[PDB]
RNA sequence: GUAUGUCUAAAUGCUCUUAUUUACUAACAAAAU
RNA sequence: UAAGUGAUCUAGAAAG
């Protein structure tokens, strides 16, 4: 037996119907961050030393 | 018109050739090509291309162009605004470098 | 600015016409636009969309994907499966 | 084609239809302002 | 496909590995050090020049609407929301830094794409309220990184300097670099160009945020990444970009420049670019260097990207080709010899001018492509060796061959060419500027690209044309030459290609008109209904046709090396009517840059004159050179200066226009308010009737006599009362839409009449029309109902009759 | 003349009717109105001709009336118009022959 | 293609001309005995 | 025999003034010409809704009306028209004229605006 | 591309008005500097 | 002492 599907672009009749119409990332999204906020970071603590000396 | 009915001088040169106006009429063509390119805002790189076409051409043409030079630096020279006379003696170097 | 009888009958339209076609809908009503109408189901009306809040571990997630792809904020709820002004 | 009304002479919003009323209304309008100065003219006499 | 794409993203990590990135960052972040760059702060309540920014924004806003009378619902509530910031500039102001401090998620982008028949492109409609704040990021921005100094010297676009004017500088650069065309000990220049392919296509919206943050506020930056990351609409399809930016959003083109600079640093490396700059308290001008000894040094000498389209002039001493070659050969061994073969040379050229295939020199430019693909990451952009050129001057090699902005420029020192001979039109004469010789000469030809792109956008003009109005048809033909014409003036000549093409297009354009007329019979539309201005009635088209072409011996040509002779036809029969030209009338590009150079000279010497004697420079001295330069001088004196001296980044924008706009502007590369009209072709209106006989000779095509005039003086069309008052029903119309009287065609056929309809016809069944005596040699539509509407009411008989009596 | 009515009513076709009725005597009594006052109809065909008519335009009358929609006043108008058409036959049969 | 308080101008030194057209064409009407009604142009 | 047809034969035997005259004193006598409320089809700009059956014809929607004049023009020189339509469902006689003072329409005893 | 469908028993001459059109058709096509 | 010869596409009717 085989469904009655109901297109969400055609409506011959116009006959509505009760609304019939991964989360994993890979390591990079992460890593990329780490490396990122990570420079980042360095480069404001070393910015800061450069401007002490 | 065929001055400016014409993309590169070299088409121009062409077409006053097709004419094959009398021995004459070649200084009085000249004088009108000078007219117009002192007419042009700055000095074109097409009237003396033109020019050398022409002169390349035939003797008569190469005579009538010395006469007409004759008669600006002599007679037609002083009448000129600036901008106009600086544009024909750049024409004049062009025409005089090689 | 969407009033509730409005948003109402725009849902009834959706079960009548299409998720896919915006302009009749717009039509049907008055003062709201057919792109900005789309908009609005996307943020509102469609079910599938929890728009409700949820526990503190999900909070937390959110907050770490924040750090972490700073503010690409679609991209956040997409992951979430939460709509992005609330995410927000 | 979307709105054919605009391709009737009837059609007052139609340019042209438009152009004529305020031709009327600019001819029109002239008189009754040279008759108004001199109506005006009158009343100041009297 | 794009939706795909961002899947496969998603699925396994941005193609950028994370030290990769932290690397280009840390350079990122060394580079701004050197140039000890100042951070682009939020815009404060109290900022100077806000106003006038968010000014400039509106008008620029305006610029998309002011020109076409057809708005639909969107366009017009953008519209309304424009005169609702004019009216209000404070609120706006303050909702606009709202939005930035705010708004992280956005309205989703509808994207149409357009069809330039060789290549369709995207256009990304954003949302009108959106979009307002959008533009004054992107003149804020710009203005802020032109204060500052963000982009160095060498990222071109973004300059003031018009395309071929850049092109121009370039060459003389080139020249001008010092012992560049020696080959006696073998100093090897290479000019390596190419594109930096998918660069838009392939940002990391983290990585960028992190390098906005670097150089601008860290909300803004916030705000800008968000912007990027939208939800894509098209018809019934949707998605969310999670990577990549889009090209269409107004401040995106700061965004790509920004990226642009750091690939720019790579290429380069630190030091190099340093010198390239200049130091941070006087900076370098465009390829200009404190000293001569650093410029030796390094083997890159000039470099400038230009939109994404980087170009790098190495120059080589022979002992450092050798050991490129070499390296070369160990990476990628070839022993057949199949270095020449798949080697990216410029068929535009012949043959023997084109880049020679030499073992040495061909392996060169390949092992310096190859090296500069190294120095970036693939993930980061994609620099193909299908989109790269190498050309490489040397001993054996003689041209310095390379595409610019359109042009193709030959550079050949005169040196190296055997017989100097003179010169032709479309070479600028490159100069030494120390010397003042015309050292090196260098050949233009419009870039096959750009004559696709012409082609194209004639197509586009022929098709959907069904209707017009003739003269609609005939002032887009005109809008288009002209844009093909002024954008390369110089360089159209040599081009044969581009020549034919015009021939053709034009003929096409005229067959259009003819087409509505349903004839096409050449006797009955003499180029006097074309050509004819429509201030007589005609379409007025500004022909660039009748020029006799250069042929040439085709076997010879593609082949080793060429002359001009024997003409072919060009366009039409011709009645001995040489129609000018528009070219003629259009001052050759070089010429132009030679008459900035004086009168800006002058201008400068002038304004010295008159701080000297203490005085307001008037601009009624200055006429005379008030209408010559680059920018025209008069740019200095129109009654609007103070504001469009805030507009820094236009080019830039105005470029990046074609990713927002459905029709764009094919005047892009230059633009009226910064530049002046760099060109005039009321002489060619002059002369186009001149040449057509004068007035009288038109006159007698047209049924001018048939009205029973004297003469021609003080006859116009249309011309109705005013009407201004009641004319607010219209949108952005700018009070009257077009000053230019538009001929309805049916009109038009009856002005014509008498040329149209003639004795002299080919293979016209003549009928007599219906109750008059007025024969019409085969069915010309609209004439006959003219003919009947003029003879209603049995007119013909009425008249005989009447002489009669 | 778009919509065929105004084809009708060109000159030309007018024309040609003149002429038709002219020469053989085709006329159109549908195409002309049927005339008020009876008794400036001196022939007999014609009379007869116009009687028909009004009996055609009678039927016609009747075959509408009768639909559906029976409460609307256009019906109600009609009852009027049929008795009017009604009258009118009754004169057409007139006694003089 | 195309090419009451204005009274007291009329009177100065330039010369005018006031031209009528109204009484040009000119008809008489009358019936005769048999009922004809001859429509009669006059000289105007 | 092709609505691009240049010339309609005429008879051997045509007048053209004459036939003019005889088709003048021939269109007294004809039904249609003389008569009001000739056919027009136009789309309704108004948007409105029929006052029997309630029925909303929407904005643009196409009709085959009656056009007819009014005596009574506005100002002097330039005409107003009555534009006759029926409702879709129910055939009442919906109208509107068109007065040319604000450049739009005024309803006539048909239907209202909304 | 000037749509379409049902519906059908077998007063006479006269002249005068015009530098226009209660004109109708939209199937056809749709852009700027 | 010798220039300037010739290469010349087309081409309308219906319906939509
Ligand atoms: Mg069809």
């Amino acid at each position: 037996k085989i469904p009655a599907a109901v297109s969400n672009w055609k409506n011959p009749n116009g006959y509505t119907v009760a609304l019939e119409r991964n989360n994993t990332i890979n390591d990079g999204f992460m890593k990329l961050s780490e490396a990122l906020e990570n420079a980042d970071k360095k480069a404001r603590q070393e910015i800061r030393s450069k401007m002490e000396l | 018109l065929v001055l400016k009915s014409s993309l590169s001088g070299d088409e121009a040169a062409h077409k006053l050739l097709k004419l094959k106006i009398a021995n004459n009429l070649k200084k009085s063509v000249v004088d009108i090509i000078i007219k117009s390119s002192l007419q042009e805002s700055t000095f074109s790189k097409f009237y003396s291309i033109l020019s050398e076409r022409m002169i390349t051409f035939h003797r008569s043409w190469q005579t009538a162009y010395n006469e007409t030079f004759e008669q600006n630096y002599t007679q037609d020279i002083e009448d000129y605004e600036t901008d106009q006379l600086r544009i024909l003696g750049k024409f004049w170097g062009h025409l005089i470098s090689y | 600015v969407w009033t509730n009888v409005e948003d109402q009958i725009l849902k009834a339209a959706v079960q009548k016409y299409g998720t896919h076609q915006w302009s009749k809908v717009a039509s049907l009503l008055q003062k709201k636009t057919a792109r900005q109408s789309e908009l609005r189901w996307n943020e509102y009306l469609n079910p599938k969309l929890n728009f409700t809040e949820f526990s503190k571990e999900e909070d937390a997630q959110l907050l770490d994907l924040a750090r972490e792809l700073p503010n690409q904020w679609r991209t956040i709820a997409d992951m979430m499966a939460r709509p992005a002004q609330v995410c927000v | 084609s979307g709105d054919l009304n605009l391709l009737k002479s009837w059609n007052p919003k139609l340019m042209k239809n438009r152009k004529k009323v305020w031709e009327t209304e600019q001819d029109l309008i002239t008189e009754q302002q040279k008759l108004n100065t001199r109506l005006k003219e009158i009343e100041k006499e009297r | 496909n794009e939706q795909e794409r961002q899947r496969q993203i998603q699925k396994n990590g941005p193609e950028i590995t994370p030290e990769e990135a932290t690397t280009i960052f840390s350079v990122m972040v060394e580079w701004l050090e050197s140039r000890s760059f100042s951070p682009i702060p939020f815009p404060p309540l109290t900022y100077k020049n806000d106003t006038k920014i968010l000014v400039l924004a509106l008008e620029d806003l305006k610029d998309v609407y002011a020109s076409k009378v057809r708005l639909n619902a969107s366009e017009r509530e953008e519209l309304a929301l424009i005169e609702e910031a004019y009216d209000n500039p404070h609120d706006t102001l303050n909702r606009i830094k709202k939005y930035l401090l705010t708004q992280r998620v956005f309205k989703p982008v509808d994207i149409t794409m357009m069809e330039n028949y060789q290549n369709i492109s995207p256009v990304y409609s954003v949302d009108p309220l959106e979009k307002i704040t959008d533009a004054y990021l992107d003149q804020y921005l710009w203005y802020e990184a032109d204060q500052r100094k963000l982009f160095p010297n060498w990222i071109k676009p973004s300059d003031s300097e018009i395309p071929p004017l850049l092109v121009y500088k370039w060459t003389q650069g080139i020249n001008n670099l010092s012992e560049i065309w020696d080959v006696s000990r073998g100093q090897s220049a290479v000019l390596l160009e190419t594109t930096l392919g998918e660069m838009a296509e392939k940002i990391d919206f983290t990585l960028l945020n992190r390098l906005l943050r670097l150089i601008v506020d860290p909300n803004i930056a916030d705000y800008i990444t968000a912007k990027n990351n939208v939800v894509i609409n098209f018809k019934d399809m949707s998605h969310v970009n999670k990577y990549g930016l889009i090209r269409g959003l107004k401040f995106a083109s700061f965004i790509f420049q920004y990226y642009g600079l750091v690939i720019d640093l790579l290429l380069l490396g630190q030091e190099r670019a340093t010198d390239l700059a200049g130091p941070a308290n006087n900076p370098n001008e465009f390829m200009q260097f404190k000293s001569k000894e650093v410029e030796k040094a390094h083997p890159i000498r000039l470099y400038t990207r230009y939109l994404d389209r980087i170009y790098m002039l190495f120059h080589f001493e022979e002992d450092e080709g050798e050991e490129l070659t070499d390296e070369y050969l160990a990476e990628n061994p070839d022993p057949n010899f199949e270095n020449s073969i798949g080697y990216n040379n410029r068929k535009c050229w012949p043959k023997d001018s084109r880049m020679r295939l030499i073992r040495q020199d061909v392996n060169l430019g390949r092992a310096v492509f190859w090296e500069i693909q190294s120095r970036v990451p693939t993930s980061l952009t994609s620099i193909k060796w299908e989109n790269a050129f190498v050309s490489v001057y040397s001993k054996n090699n003689p041209n310095l061959l390379f595409s610019m902005c359109g042009f193709e420029v030959r550079i050949l020192p005169r040196q190296r060419m055997e017989e100097v001979v003179s010169n032709d039109e479309g070479v600028w004469d490159l100069v030494d500027e120390r010397t003042k010789q015309r050292t090196a000469k260098a050949y233009l030809k419009v870039s096959e690209e750009e004559i696709k792109k012409f082609d194209s956008r004639i197509r586009g003009i022929l098709m959907a044309s069904g209707s017009t109005t003739f003269t609609k048809v005939a002032a887009k033909w005109n809008t288009s030459l002209i844009s093909l014409f002024t954008y390369f003036r110089e360089a159209i000549v040599a081009t044969e290609p581009l020549l034919d093409i015009l021939v053709k297009g034009e003929t096409r354009i005229q067959n259009r008109v003819k087409l509505g007329l349903n004839s096409k019979m050449p006797t009955r539309f003499p180029p006097a209904v074309f050509y004819t201005p429509k201030e007589l009635g005609g379409l007025g088209m500004i022909s660039a046709s009748h020029i006799l072409i250069p042929a040439s011996d085709l076997s010879w040509s593609k082949q080793t090396d060429t002359g001009i002779t024997h003409f072919r036809a060009g366009m039409t029969h011709e009645d001995e009517k040489l129609i000018p030209t528009i070219f003629r009338y259009i001052t050759t590009w070089e010429n132009e840059f030679l008459d900035s150079q004086r009168v800006w000279a002058e201008y400068a010497t002038k304004r010295q004159e008159a701080i000297q004697q203490n005085r307001r420079l008037a601009f009624e001295e200055l006429e005379g050179s008030w209408d010559r330069g680059i920018p025209r001088i008069s740019t200095l004196f129109q009654r609007d200066r103070h504001t469009l001296a805030y507009d820094r980044g236009h080019r830039i924008r105005r470029e990046f226009k074609q990713y927002s706009l459905e029709r764009n502007s094919p005047f892009w590369w230059t633009n009226s308010h910064h530049d002046g009209k760099l060109w005039n072709l009321n002489a060619y209106r002059t002369d186009v009737i001149q040449a057509l006989g004068g007035i009288e000779t038109i006159l007698e095509h047209t049924l001018f006599k048939g009205t029973g005039f004297n003469s021609w003086e003080g006859l116009f069309w249309e011309k109705a009362s005013g009407f201004e008052d009641s004319m607010q029903f219209k949108k952005l119309t700018h009070a009257q839409r077009t000053g230019l009287s538009q001929i309805p065609n049916r009109r038009f056929t009856l002005w014509w009449s008498p040329t149209i309809n003639r004795a002299n016809v080919y293979v016209g069944f003549l009928v007599q029309l219906d109750l008059t005596g007025i024969f019409l040699h085969g069915k010309i539509p609209t004439l006959k109902i003219s003919l009947i509407q003029i003879f209603r009411a049995h007119l013909w008989q009425k008249i005989h009759e009447s002489i009669v009596f | 003349m778009s919509r065929n009515v105004d084809k009708a009513n060109s000159v030309l076709v007018r024309f040609q009717e003149q002429q038709a009725e002219s020469a053989g005597g085709y006329k159109d009594y549908s195409r002309y109105q049927r005339p008020r006052n009876v008794s400036k109809v001196k022939s007999i065909k014609e009379a007869n001709e116009w009687k028909r008519q009004v009996s055609k335009e009678i039927k016609q009358k009747s075959t509408r009336i009768y639909d559906p929609s029976l409460n609307e006043m256009q019906i109600a108008e009609l009852n009027d118009e049929l008795n009017n058409l009604f009258k009118e036959w009754k004169r057409w049969q007139w006694h003089i022959d | 293609i195309y090419q009451s308080s204005n009274y007291a101008e009329l009177f100065n030194n330039d010369i005018k001309l006031f031209v009528d057209d109204t009484n040009v064409y000119r008809v008489t009407v009358h019936k005769t005995f048999e009922g004809n009604v001859a429509t009669k142009a006059i000289n105007g | 025999s092709e609505r691009k047809a240049i010339n309609k034969y005429y008879p051997p035997d045509y007048n053209p003034l004459e036939a003019e005259k005889l088709s003048r004193k021939m269109a007294k006598k004809l039904k249609t010409m003389n008569k009001s409320h000739a056919s027009i089809r136009l789309m309704t700009p108004f948007s409105m809704r029929c006052l029997e059956c309630n029925e909303y014809i929407p904005k643009s929607r196409k009709f085959n009306g009656k056009k007819e004049l009014l005596k009574e023009k506005y100002l002097d020189s330039i005409k107003i028209y009555r534009l006759t339509i029926s409702c879709p469902r129910c055939a009442n006689s919906i109208a509107f004229r068109t007065d040319p003072g604000n450049s739009d329409y005024v309803m006539e005893v048909g239907g209202v605006r909304n």
